[PDB]
DNA sequence: CAGGATGTATATATCTGACACGTGCCTGGAGACTAGGGAGTAATCCCCTTGGCGGTTAAAACGCGGGGGACAGCGCGTACGTG
DNA sequence: ACGTACGCGCTGTCCCCCGCGTTTTAACCGCCAAGGGGATTACTCCCTAGTCTCCAGGCACGTGTCAGATATATACATCCTG
């Protein structure tokens, strides 16, 4: 027989043991708001990706290329305004691929195709 | 003899001299002809004298006298003859032209 | 199968 | 900073694609988009760092990212 | 800094409209890119033809490759005016 | 009765797919191509003469552009779950690339 | 003067390509449609090709020219001329 | 003094001299260091010593001694990183890499 | 009437890595045009590098930064490890 | 069709931080003068595209069945959007 | 949490494209030529790089009205859900 294992060997769970291992009406029909959300966005230019969660995403990527980098607060923007656009283009292409496949909801099949056809794979 | 700028002598507004010095130092070629920069100054004007034109109209039709980077993104993505010149380039703070496919609309 | 490279070894051997 | 790609939220992607033009976004996108965005930055940064690492600087300044983006073909405007 | 030059144009084509301090950046970043593409193509074009010096004719031919369609017509129509006006004096 | 032993619809094409991808010669017929290029350039500047290779260089690129198109319109036709490609795909696979 | 050559690209020559591409069944409209695309692709390459030929003042479109017009658009070519 | 070719001292096969001129003639910069050519011939000589050994090992498998473009097209598209370097390139007389989508295959 | 080329060199390397194989013309004029492509990207890259940093000249380092951008993946870590091994041998032998 | 509820668009007024103009400044550009090296200009020649000739056969066009995929319809149940 | 629109799987229908003979055709090959234009030199010339000297246009900084952001509070606009 094959027996997995137990990961941790105590009944207390170390919560009670010091130096713990484990303790230190009205509704819109579907879709009608979607379109209202588009015209409210395609008319605006404000950045969509939240900034401070992006800053911490760029830093994490830079580490395994070089250590102790310091980004100018401008060069975190110039990345964001690029990677926002890259995605908005990708989503237009996937929307085209889905309108093609005759369904409305984009899906990872659509993402992967809109990348393969671009040759940017 | 009072000095007259090449840009003013040619009647243009862009700096013939500054374009000329740029053409030399960029290491494009060993020598740059006398008539090369003046021609390139004019070609630079007409490309700004058209993007600033189309964007200039965007301000009026949008009722904001100052041109903000979106008014650029509407001047170029509307015009096909320009869009192909600006195919790959992204404009920061530009947004996207507003459209929705026919199948989506109810 | 009549025309094949069979991809003997891909990773670099410097 | 163990997992920050989980920081780009579900409404973050949903907001983006809403600008893109979609209507209904299937659930598996919200994860799959992160896979694309990640492999985009790993290419843009790895170039931006190299320009930096060359000039001996220790700061990836905007004039670098604009350059790294340019070779990608995704020319960027407004910074230099 | 092509910005003073850009303003002079805008104040000509639109005597009332103003320009934000970010658009100038777009244009100063834009003109430089078009200039680089053209002058870069011009250099490669002289190299193919074994010519040593970039001249007036090299830039004109360099334009008709980049600018699409109607722009190629009026740009080279504008360029020839400048050289003839410059060569007039 | 009377059966000519016709292969199943679908297995001649796969066969000849396996025959062309293996091979490497030129597909678009040489001379009727040359009479096309001479006809296109006759529009942009009259009375040109084409060097021999310069016609070949085109056909070598014009093929490997279309083949790059079909191998990319097919992915669009597989996508709608059907096999037969159709002009509503080459209209797609050219707009995805952005080349339009 | 030359006329009506695009229909010279024979209908099989469209499938013979498409085979090498990797498609199995081809609809009826593709044939008439593909010519429309290939004609667009030549008026691009040939033009850029002609412009160089005009530039050096040489009448004959050099094989080396076409390699350049392609190199500009983004489809480099190897082996012809160099 | 006896002449020792600069391509010998580097140990390279490609010519370092001929490159060192090409950098000057192509107008890539106003001055060219003496380290650039030696370093630039190596990279070239490395890559050209990559496509070949791959092409060769493709030739032997088709039972032909000589290398022909069809072998090169097979050596480059198979490899994942060389293909990414030559992504846009189109090789003359190259043919295609055999690929059939799985949906089309009969059943 | 001389059009200088890399036909001698590519052929010399081919004997190093396949002492039996030989290369046909139409396959050579590919390699003779592949090198002239790479050497026009690498150099053309370390021409903008020097210009950006405002250094006037082009030196080897500017080529490492030029290689590690074009050559994708494992090639970048092998080329520059093959470049330095050359240039180090050169200076030490001069 | 009739009608409330909703969201965006619209008006009036209130600040500001920000772009337009002023002013001083110094650094790049304009003037002026060569020098030789690149560029244009004239035979020439030869080799190399265009052009025609005829056989010939590989291939394109054409014809017909029917076999299978394109497409339309439908039932549905769940993975979506909405709050 | 919920309620329902849609992706999808199934059935059914039919048209249209693949398969394979026939029948027509024009690509191809090889062959000859002619003259056209791209490729040498000679020559001569004139144009831009290089250099020196002087100065004013572009740049940076200062500031100061001011058009745009912002808050608030109507006027229709669509959207359902009968």
């Amino acid at each position: 027989a094959r027996t997995k294992q137990t990961a941790r060997k105590s009944t207390g769970g170390k919560a009670p043991r010091k130096q713990l291992a484990t303790k230190a009406p009205h509704r819109y029909r579907p879709g009608t708001v979607a379109l209202r959300e588009i015209r409210r966005y395609q008319k605006s230019t404000e950045l969509l990706i939240r900034k401070l969660p992006f800053q911490r995403l760029v830093r994490e990527i830079a580490q395994d290329f070089k250590t102790d980098l310091r980004f100018q607060s401008s060069a975190v923007m110039a990345l964001q305004e690029a990677s926002e656009a890259y995605l908005v283009a990708l989503f237009e292409d996937t929307n085209l691929a889905a309108i093609h496949a005759k369904r409305v909801t984009i899906m990872p099949k659509d993402i992967q195709l809109a990348r393969r056809i671009r040759g940017e794979r | 003899a009072k000095a007259k700028t090449r840009s003013s002598r040619a009647g243009l507004q862009f700096p013939v001299g500054r374009v000329h010095r740029l053409l030399r130092k960029g290491n494009y070629a060993e020598r740059v002809g006398a008539g090369a920069p003046v021609y390139l100054a004019a070609v630079l004007e007409y490309l700004t004298a058209e993007i600033l034109e189309l964007a200039g109209n965007a301000a009026r039709d949008n009722k904001k006298t100052r041109i903000i980077p979106r008014h650029l993104q509407l001047a170029v993505r509307n015009d096909e003859e320009l869009n192909k010149l600006l195919g790959r380039v992204t404009i920061a703070q530009g947004g996207v032209l507003p459209n929705i496919q026919s199948v989506l609309l109810p | 199968r009549r025309k094949i490279i069979t991809s003997e070894g891909i990773e670099r051997s410097f | 900073l163990r997992d920050n790609i989980q920081g780009i939220t579900k409404p973050a992607i949903r907001r983006l694609a809403r600008r893109g033009g979609v209507k209904r976004i299937s659930g598996l996108i919200y994860e799959e988009t992160r896979g694309v965005l990640k492999v985009f930055l790993e290419n843009v940064i790895r170039d931006a760092v190299t320009y930096t690492e060359h000039a001996k600087r220790k700061t990836v300044t905007a004039m670098d990212v604009v350059y790294a983006l340019k070779r990608q073909g995704r020319t960027l405007y407004g910074f230099g | 800094s092509y910005a003073i030059y850009v303003y002079k144009v805008l104040k000509q084509v639109h005597p009332d409209t103003g320009i934000s301090s970010k658009a100038m950046s777009i244009m100063n970043s834009f003109v430089n890119d078009v200039f680089e593409r053209i002058a870069g193509e011009a250099s490669r074009l002289a190299h193919y033809n074994k010519r040593s010096t970039i001249t007036s004719r090299e830039i004109q031919t360099a334009v008709r490759l980049l600018l699409p369609g109607e722009l190629a017509k009026h740009a080279v129509s504008e360029g020839t005016k400048a050289v003839t006006k410059y060569t007039s004096a």
